DNA sequence: TGTGCAACAGCATGATCGCGGCAAGCTGATCGTGCAAAAGTCGTGCCAGC
RNA sequence: GCCGC
């Protein structure tokens, strides 16, 4: 729960923050007129408050109106954190961003077979940094890991001789934004081409509800042994042909 | 205003519950963490890698001694032999000549990685970096006969040497705080020298406390009537502003009418002004004052951005009355900068004629004064 | 006369047919209006901020016998220009002065006064003003503000579609929305009960808002009903006769008239036996006693025995009462109709339902409803009673809401007061309540006539209130403990909240945002938008299927075609090209009257309403001569519907067939051959094309292109041009021809054509000269064209010649095949300009110096750099370059030894200070344009900045010198016309300076008179120039007041070229869109008999399914034009003589089948002929509008003129087998245009970045290096296929596993390739999230 | 024949309302107090190095 | 606000 900084050097509170303030504020003020032996109305009056600044800390606009910040919104509770769209369980979990991803718009290639798929070299190379590290340092171009960066940071021809290799045979993954059915996300063997587009097969187009005036796609990398197998036998577009529907 | 700056770029977290959340930045150590991950390691070997490199400063040099580091580990067959082979193996990490014992060792370590083939490598590898760095830091007329060789190499070996990288791990670092000042106090000139308070933002707080507070409690959906509930703690929220305000706006105030001495003509005529000074001018305790004026900034058109600043209680038993030695300290500065070539400026000398100024100074106070922010130009 | 200068140089052959009653409006007349009428003063308080200030003024604090009396304002010269302000992101406002005066009332002497101050006029505020195009530059933006359509104020009646109970009753309600103030509702419940809903609270019956108006339930019956008399007299008991309410009942005895039987008992009702009855001229008759029964008393009559009395109002009668009433003299009874024929038991009910029957007690309830607080006391509820309605504070229906209030009740009056009275809610009840009985109907919430429009000034004169209101009240407390010395601006002025409130409004409010400036069209749409969202507005949400649905009423006031698609359809509209708003703010659209069988060329302007009660003809119905129909039946619009009617019948007829097309949409030939739906996407497509490196007309029109290019204000207008003088291309000068001129200094014009220039879509805006040298200029030529503008005309894409074929799979769905001389012309190649900004601020360690030396960097980095640190003009820089040289100070006070030695060593700083310095982005090349340091005053000024002060203060006095040099050499002719008159010298005079020392005196009268004036006017003019070339000096030399942080602000400018590559997208103007898949060389695309190749290559399957026949036709009359520009182009290769040129052009020129475009080669010059045809040596720019266009038939004869196939399809040869395809192919030309979605603004690939704090999950976006998201159908997928290894991969590291990342990034740099998965941190973010609860959540073993 | 019980209609409240991507767009903190208690610092005088 | 559905 961070306060959000601000030019110089300024703090907010976030709306988490001003809730337990309100909490703490509120309890010590009744902590300490309960030892003055005030009138029993002015310690039902900060009881209440208490008991109703708890409430809006757990479940703001809960038993009453919403309480809200500086602008005219309601400052987000504890439960407005757990439950929703926006909530933890279908934002970070069941869904999330990953690494090794890449996105561009899709052009069609007819020269290519079924299995294959053609990657823009720039995006290799990125997508595939770690394994030409690898590779790098052990053909002995690189001895440090330091010297294989800043070889892959000058862009070599050594280098794309390595990259070249390493898309020798790992699939890569095809996904369409909406994804309604598995056809969504497809297998292919990547084929390097100088561009900024994917070319994609025109056979493959209508499952994907894909035309080429605008759509992008998006590319994910299998890095494991396993990953890389159920790729190849799972989901290549050679394995699914007939649709299971 | 006559130009604007653009807006600086800014970013807040959409879709997502925790709002802002945050964002993961590389440090020095991070970044040498992540090559100490990726090189050939034992377990032992990694320990002694994490231990030394979280003892290397923002500059990247290493703070805490190499036997100490032996001491941390506390086990038995590590001692200093393999903590040294662990320590260069760091040091041969990407900013090159980091986690350094000294300023001797980065330039040791820089110098190892060349061609071998320099036209004066030998002759800084070690003559001048291992052996006279000291008169290398002074003229070292004398250190080309210790080196048994002429003047006209070395003026071109210490340029291999300054070509060496100062402090290096510095490189790596960031710096997105610039820790800008928004200036709390804007203060003008005219012909009195009036002053404001600017970013007070009490009324935007106080109308959106309304909006809030007593919009919920005028809006009647609710039963009864939220009198009490939040309309008296905008009140309160407001009041305490207003509070804070004025008191800081009086206490500048008291400073900028005892230092218009200051902001008039030359900036050194300060008052020794103690905290009693305007604790009597404003009828309030110095303590109260005092953690006001800690760190709040005042905008001047050509006078220093500090509240604290105006303090110098340092009477110093000036002939005429009292003075103040910030005032005393920029006209050292002043005076040791203007001199001849020689330039002596000797405490004692600079210290009689002070005192022949009518500053009745020690010779050892102008001492510590120049020694706070400079070194005596030759005066031994 | 017939042609324009500017027109005469390429005339487009317009195809017409209809001759146009009226031309079109300048479309940005609106904002300009509506701004107009919100800063310009009006001698009343119609208009102007002069109505707020009555509105508000005067204020008078609480006894405090002080008054504040207002006096006129006045708007102040803004100290910046629109260019300066852009280019130094300031806000062009003006500043506003106004005089007050205040007077002090005598406390002894009542209404007189002892005090009255008179000081000068007072400032509050800025307030922004709108450019010459209607743009609001703001912190250096553009910002146009979008009109808006809400609810006009007034009454309105609905009935919830009468589905609500499912019982299938309807239930009708009334509702009164005033311009500000509290709302008010009357509905039916299915008991039929009166219901009232004060600003939306619980449900309330109407009897006690009746009663608090001091209504009586008997007054109340009264009004709510109509009361029959029943008499009982001598045991008669007879009934008054109303046989017009009497047509619906069964006689439950017989009717006797004057003793004879009129209608038996049970006798059928007929109409036949009511008006029998009613001839019958009869007196009261009695009746059965007991159908008495069920009636309901009316009045409360009194005993005149005892005080006892049957008051119960809205009850029965029984027959122990009868003997009571009769007892207590009760002659005549007084009851309510209650009958329901027509009428209906009402109000009583409401009555039964509530008791209060006190002023009172209706005021405490209702005080007690409405606000559920503390109990009043006779006075909180009376006060808010007035609060609520009819306070001239508090509530207000403008007059718009009166009018409409007073239409909708059928009142001749129209004008009123503001509030509402008595009887406007008593004939709001009793109209509601007729409603249900039958009498009237509920009216549509989508007309357009309940719909108005708001526009900039009336949105900024309602701010201005606000912050007026504001103000005042700060006001009244100071007027009570203000003294006599206390002034206006003593006075508490308080400039804050007017400025704070106005500023609010501008900056940062729903309908103000940047305009889009791709092109001039798209500034033009987006100036001319209406919006039903914003303040006072519907959410998206909270919009129905309804709402964004076409009306009738829509006809020539909104197109039906330009909207958003997905989320906004339906919301955001466009004007149509000749509509117009009411003073009140409802669209109109113009009519020409009909009068007899023949139409007048008279114009009217018809709103919703009025144009429905007339029966308007279609634009496209014939005409004769004399203006008489050719065909008797016409087609017109009579009430929503269409039907054929006779010529006589027809009181209207529509000016034009555009009338219902917008002006976006106007630029769509063949607009009519596409389907609506598909147009949208065209229309809307044409507002995202970026200009190319040159200009391209296009080839087919509609004839709006000039308008939409002159009115957009890109071009440089010649506002009152004479002859061009002098050219550049930066600057047009004009000498203004003598027939006009403005008496003393002469004159002439000075343009400075704009150059390379940034714009709100990082697009380049420039200008170019269209004129050579000693030109003759009339008034509204243009002398420069903007971005996409070509000779005046809108030109937004390029010509191609394009076949359509499939092609190897190269134009698979919508693929595009580009050949390379597409490329290597240089042809949709467009210029990107990009701002990098870099500010010094002082910090606690210090000032921030910008310097060219650094530390820590080598000498390569700063070859670029100036010796102030800045790249040079014209450097290319790429990567990340450094741009400026800036250094923060580090802050040190404990000199360590080995610090002393660093710096003994190196440097005095020994590089403590550290490097902020802007370099250029990655994926950024840019050469460097424009530096534009600012400086604050009082620091030094930077090295560089000295230079640009002296190329301002040069181009300064080098554009302010020619207007004296003209002056000064006029008063040379004079003076050596003076010195001709007496003792000429001539060249002798001429040659010595200063007229020869003034040619001595000569006469006495010259030297008195003529020599001592011209000495005298000299001088003056001298001293003048001096002094105003000296004031813009200092003006150019000034400290910059900036930030109180900042110290110095250093702006650089880049500029890229971007190639056409195939990742990018293309389009037409027909809907047809699509990315290019290959660049094909020269020699592989098809090619026909002559060995010319196409350029394009379109797939023919997306014109059927699509419904696109205006691409065809485009495409044909493409291949006409080129052909007829290929024949003239041949005749001027081989040098044939002017006559047959000319013969050919005029045959070209009056071909078609009767077009109204009359054009004559004879009264043209015989030079002008040849510039006419060079410049038409490309093509012909043909021009066909857009319901009434260009035929099949007049494409042939075109294509036959130009001795082309008439069919459209030539013989194709393979360029790569040199074979001839079997089928003839289409070739022609068509207007593609390149849009701005480009791959480069478009490809990410992330392997590892960084992540956010919370959750520990990679940040998403490009411009952030973030990761795709893998969201919840993927995750289905991958289910689907049963990949689990897969998945876990995705769901723990390489996500959110933060040992799980690292580990595993160094097994593949290992070649390991092995997960190693942990638990996300998510999960335990969620598990600590839930724990803060009072819930426990643990993990067993 | 008047009475108590169980089934039902009307109303108020709560929950839910697709998926990816790109822009432009931005929030503050408060006492205070006097008081000794504590820590800290400044002007001044020391002895050791040149 | 726009793009792909
Ligand atoms: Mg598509």
């Amino acid at each position: 729960r961070p306060l959000v900084p601000l030019d110089g050097g300024r703090f907010a509170t976030s709306d988490l923050n001003d809730l337990y303030r309100r909490v703490i504020n509120r309890n010590n003020r009744l902590k300490r007129l309960l030892d003055l032996a005030a009138p029993d109305i002015i310690v039902r009056n900060e009881k209440r408050m208490l008991q109703e600044a708890v409430d809006a800390l757990l479940d703001n606009g809960r038993r009453g109106r919403a309480i809200t910040g500086s602008n005219k919104r309601p400052l987000k509770s504890l439960a407005d954190m757990i439950k929703g769209k926006q909530g933890r369980f279908r934002q970070n979990l069941l869904g999330k961003r990953v690494d090794y991803s890449g996105r561009s718009v899709i052009t069609v290639g007819p020269y290519l077979r079924l299995h294959q798929c053609g990657l823009p070299k720039k995006m290799a190379l990125e997508l595939f940094k770690p394994f030409i590290y690898g590779k790098l340092e052990l053909r002995g171009l690189a001895t440090t890991i330091k010297a294989a960066k800043k070889m892959v940071e000058r862009e070599e021809a050594v280098v794309w001789d390595i990259l070249d290799e390493v898309i020798r045979e790992h699939p890569v993954l095809l996904n369409r934004a909406p994804t309604l059915h598995r056809l969504g996300i497809q297998a292919f063997e990547p084929v390097l081409i100088e561009g900024k587009a994917i070319q994609l097969h025109p056979l493959v187009c209508a499952a994907y509800n894909a035309d080429f005036d605008g759509d992008q796609m998006a590319v994910h990398v299998p890095l494991t042994l396993e990953a890389q197998l159920e790729a190849r036998a799972l989901m290549m577009s050679t394995n699914n042909i007939l649709s299971p529907a | 205003t006559a130009g604007t700056p653009s807006g600086n770029g800014v970013d807040y977290q959409d879709d997502e519950l925790p709002v802002y959340q945050g964002e993961t930045t590389q440090s020095l150590q991070d970044y040498l963490m992540w090559q100490v991950e990726l090189t050939p390691f034992t377990d032992t070997d990694r320990a002694i890698a994490t231990s030394i490199v979280d003892a290397v400063d923002d500059t990247g040099y290493l703070t805490i001694q190499i036997e100490d580091i032996v001491d941390s580990i506390g086990d038995d067959e590590i001692g200093l032999e393999e903590v040294e082979a662990v320590l260069k193996r760091i040091q041969r990490f990407d900013p090159v000549g980091v986690a350094a014992k000294d300023l001797r060792d980065c330039l040791l370590i820089q110098l190892s990685q060349f061609a071998k083939e320099t036209p004066w490598l030998e002759e800084a590898r070690l003559i001048i970096s291992d052996h006279l760095d000291l008169l290398a830091n002074h003229d070292f007329r004398t250190l080309m006969r210790v080196t048994r060789l002429k003047e006209e190499v070395l003026k071109e070996a210490v340029n291999l040497i300054q070509s060496l990288d100062p402090r290096p791990g510095q490189s790596i670092q960031t710096g997105e705080p610039e820790y800008v000042i928004p200036d709390v106090l804007v203060r003008k000139v005219n012909d009195r020298w009036v002053v404001e308070l600017n970013s007070d933002s009490l009324p935007r707080l106080k109308i959106n406390q309304q909006y809030a507070a007593m919009g919920n409690s005028a809006r009647n959906d609710a039963d009864g009537q939220f009198i009490r509930s939040n309309l008296q703690e905008a009140r309160w929220l407001i009041k305490s502003l207003e509070s804070a305000n004025d008191t800081l706006l009086r206490v500048s105030r008291c400073i900028v009418e005892q230092q218009q001495a200051f902001f008039e003509q030359g900036e050194e005529y300060m008052k020794p002004m103690v905290l009693a000074d305007i604790a009597q001018a404003v009828e309030m305790h110095e303590s109260t004052i005092s953690r006001v004026t800690t760190q709040k900034y005042l905008h001047s058109p050509r006078g220093i951005f500090e509240l604290k600043y105006f303090f110098s209680s340092h009477v110093n038993t000036e002939g005429g009355g009292e003075a103040s030695s910030t005032a005393i300290r920029a006209l050292v500065k002043k005076l040791i900068a203007a001199e001849n070539p020689a330039k002596p400026l000797s405490d004692s000398k600079l210290t009689s004629m002070l005192s022949e100024q009518g500053i009745m100074v020690a010779r050892r106070t102008v001492a510590k004064y120049r020694e706070s922010l400079s070194i005596p130009p030759s005066n031994q | 006369m017939v042609y324009s200068y500017t027109e005469k140089k390429r005339i487009r052959k317009d195809f017409g047919k209809r001759p146009q009653v009226l031309d079109v409006p300048y479309l940005l007349s609106i904002q300009l209006d509506s701004f107009q009428k919100f800063i310009e003063q009006d001698p009343e308080g119609q208009y102007g901020l002069e109505a707020a200030f009555r509105s508000v003024f005067p204020i008078q604090s609480y006894s405090g016998n002080s008054e504040l009396q207002y006096v006129s304002y006045r708007l102040g010269e803004p100290v910046f220009d629109v260019q300066e302000c852009q280019i130094r992101g300031v806000t062009y406002s003006a500043p506003l002065r106004v005089k007050l005066r205040l007077v002090i009332y005598e406390r002894e002497a009542p209404e007189g006064t002892v005090k009255d101050i008179k000081e000068q006029e007072v400032y509050m505020g800025e307030i922004p003003l709108m450019t010459d195009n209607g743009t609001f530059v703001i912190n250096g933006t553009e910002r146009v503000i979008v009109s808006q359509l809400h609810r006009s104020p007034g009454v309105f009646f609905d009935s919830d579609k009468g589905k609500t109970h499912s019982s299938g009753k309807v239930l009708y309600n009334a509702r009164i929305i005033p311009y500000r103030g509290s709302w008010l509702d009357f509905e039916f419940d299915p008991k039929d009960n009166l219901f009232v809903r004060i600003d939306r609270r619980r449900k309330l019956p109407a009897t006690i808002i009746l009663r608090a108006l001091n209504y009586t339930t008997e007054q109340i019956l009264d009004l709510f009903f109509e009361k029959v008399i029943f008499e009982i007299r001598d045991n008669k008991l007879q009934m008054e006769l109303v046989p017009e309410r009497l047509r619906g009942e069964t006689a439950s005895f017989d009717i006797e008239a004057n003793g004879k039987v009129y209608v038996e008992k049970g006798r059928r009702i007929t109409a036949r036996h009511i008006r029998q009855l009613e001839k019958d001229d009869v007196k009261l008759i009695e009746v059965p006693v007991e159908y008495i029964a069920g009636k309901v008393v009316a009045k409360d009559y009194i005993d005149e025995s005892t005080g006892e009395l049957i008051c119960a109002a809205n009850m029965e009668l029984s027959l122990d009462l009868l003997a009571k009433l009769s007892q207590s003299g009760h002659k005549r009874i007084e009851t309510l109709f209650t009958n329901d024929l027509d009428h209906g038991p009402y109000i009583s009910e409401t009555l039964r339902v509530d008791p209060t029957n006190d002023r009172l007690s209706a005021l405490v309830e209702i005080y007690r409803m409405m606000r559920p607080g503390e109990p009043p006391t006779r006075e909180a509820a009376e006060s808010l009673f007035e609060n609520l309605f009819f306070s001239e504070d508090r509530y207000d229906l403008s007059a718009v809401g009166r009018m409409k209030f007073n239409r909708s009740l059928l009142r001749e009056e129209i004008e009123g007061s503001g509030i509402l009275s008595k009887d406007d809610i008593i004939d709001v009840m009793k109209k509601l309540i007729d409603i249900r009985n039958g009498k009237g109907e509920v009216d549509d919430i989508d007309h357009l006539g309940n719909r108005r429009i708001r526009s900039v000034g009336e949105m900024a004169e309602n701010q201005f209130r606000v912050g007026l209101v504001r103000v005042e009240r700060a006001v009244k407390e100071r007027l009570s403990l203000g003294d006599l010395d206390t002034l206006m601006p003593q006075d508490m002025i308080n400039a804050k909240p007017i400025s704070a409130a106005v500023k609010e409004f501008f900056g940062s409010s729903q309908l103000s945002q940047f305009m889009d400036q791709n092109n001039p069209l798209s500034e033009i749409t987006h100036k001319r938008r209406i919006s039903a969202l914003g303040p006072g507005g519907l959410t998206r949400e909270r919009a129905g299927f309804e709402v964004r649905d076409v009306h009738p009423t829509h006809y020539g006031r909104v197109c039906p075609i330009e909207t958003p698609e997905g989320p906004n359809i339906g919301l955001i509209n466009s004007l149509s090209v000749y509509a117009q708003t009411n003073e009140y703010g409802f669209l109109e659209t113009p009519y020409r009257k009909v009068t007899d069988g023949v139409v007048t060329d008279e114009i009217h302007y018809l709103s919703a309403i009025e144009e429905g009660n007339y029966v308007i003809a279609q634009a496209n119905s014939n005409l004769d001569e004399e203006g008489h129909f050719v065909e008797d039946l016409v087609t017109c619009r009579s009430k929503g519907e269409s039907s054929l009617f006779s010529r006589d019948q027809v009181d209207y007829m529509d000016v034009s067939t555009q009338q219902v097309v917008s002006v976006g949409a106007s630029l769509i030939p063949f607009l009519e051959h596409d389907d609506a739906n598909r147009a949208l996407m065209g229309a809307n497509m044409q507002r995202q094309a970026v200009p190319t490196l040159r200009a391209d007309k296009p080839l087919v029109g509609t004839g709006m292109e000039r308008a939409v290019a002159v009115d957009s204000g890109v071009t440089a207008v010649a506002k009152r041009g004479g002859v061009v003088q002098y050219v550049d291309a930066s600057r047009i000068v004009i000498k203004v021809n003598e027939d006009e001129m403005y008496p003393g200094e002469a004159g002439i014009d000075i343009y400075n054509l704009t150059k390379y220039t940034r714009s709100n879509q990082n697009t380049c805006i420039n200008q170019m000269p269209c004129v050579s040298l000693g030109e003759p200029v009339e008034r509204g030529d243009v002398l420069a064209d903007g971005p996409s503008t070509d000779l005046g005309e809108l030109a937004l894409g390029q010509n191609m010649r394009v076949a359509f074929m499939p092609w190897n799979g190269y134009n698979f769905e919508d693929s595009i095949l580009v050949s390379e001389r597409v490329v290597q012309e240089d042809r949709f190649t467009t210029i990107h300009i990009q701002e990098l900004a870099c500010v010094s601020r002082d910090t606690k360690l210090g000032p921030e110096e910008i310097t060219a030396d650094i530390p820590n960097v080598g000498e390569a980095a700063l070859s670029k750099l100036d010796e102030s640190g800045i790249v040079y003009i014209g450097a290319e820089v790429t990567g990340g370059d450094i741009l400026v040289g800036k250094v923060t100070p580090k802050g040190e006070t404990q000199l360590t030894p080995e610090e002393k030695l660093l710096r003994a060593i190196f440097g005095e700083k020994a590089s403590d200070v550290k490097d902020s310095s802007l370099r250029v982005p990655n994926g950024v090349s840019g050469t460097v344009i424009d530096v534009q340091v600012f400086t604050r005053d009082g620091v030094e000024k930077d090295k560089r900045a000295l230079e640009i002060e002296e190329m301002q203060l040069k181009q300064a006095k080098k554009d302010l010198s020619e207007e004296l040099q003209i002056l000064e050499a006029g008063l040379f002719s004079r003076i050596r016309a003076v010195l001709v008159a007496g003792g000429v010298e001539a060249e002798k005079l001429d040659k010595l300076p200063r007229d020869r020392w003034l040619e001595l005196g000569l006469t006495d009268e010259e030297k008195q008179n003529q020599l001592e004036q011209l000495a005298e006017q000299y001088d003056e003019l001298k001293h003048e120039f001096e002094k105003k070339l000296e004031a813009k000096r200092r003006k150019i030399t000034q400290g910059d007041d900036l930030a109180p942080g900042v110290l110095k602000i250093v702006k650089v400018y880049l500029a890229v070229k971007r190639r056409i590559q195939p990742g990018d997208k293309m389009a037409g103007r027909h809907g047809n869109k699509g990315v290019i898949s290959k660049i094909n060389p020269i020699e592989d695309m098809p090619y026909d008999e002559n060995g010319t190749p196409v350029d394009i290559v379109l797939n023919p399957l997306g014109v059927p399914s699509r419904m696109n026949i205006g691409q065809i036709l485009e495409t044909h009359l493409g291949m006409a034009a080129k052909g007829i520009g290929d024949k003239i182009n041949a005749m001027l290769k081989q040098q044939q003589e002017v006559a047959k040129l000319r013969e050919f052009i005029q045959r070209a020129y009056d071909l078609g089948a009767d077009v109204r475009q009359k054009v004559d080669l004879s009264t043209f010059s015989d030079e002008e002929v040849m510039r006419l045809a060079e410049n038409l040596r490309k093509g012909m720019p043909i021009a066909t509008p857009v319901f009434d266009g260009a035929k099949e038939a007049e494409i042939k004869e075109l294509l036959k003129l130009g001795d082309l196939p008439t069919s459209g399809q030539i013989r194709l040869y393979d360029g790569r087998t040199g074979e001839q395809f079997e089928r003839p192919v289409t070739v022609g030309y068509m207007y593609m245009l390149k849009l701005n979605h480009l791959v480069d603004d478009k490809m990410h690939a992330r392997s590892t970045g960084s992540y956010s704090l919370v959750t520990q999950q990679p940040l998403g976006g490009k411009a952030q290096f973030g990761g795709q998201r893998f969201g919840e159908m993927e995750v289905w997928a991958l289910e689907a296929y049963g990949a689990a290894y897969t998945l876990q991969e995705m769901l723990t590291v390489k996500s959110d596993d933060v040992n799980g990342r690292t580990k595993m990034y160094k097994n593949i740099v290992d070649g390991n390739h092995q997960m190693e998965p942990g638990m996300p941190e998510s999960f335990n973010v969620l598990l600590k999230e839930i724990r803060s609860l009072g819930i426990n959540i643990e993990l067993e073993d």
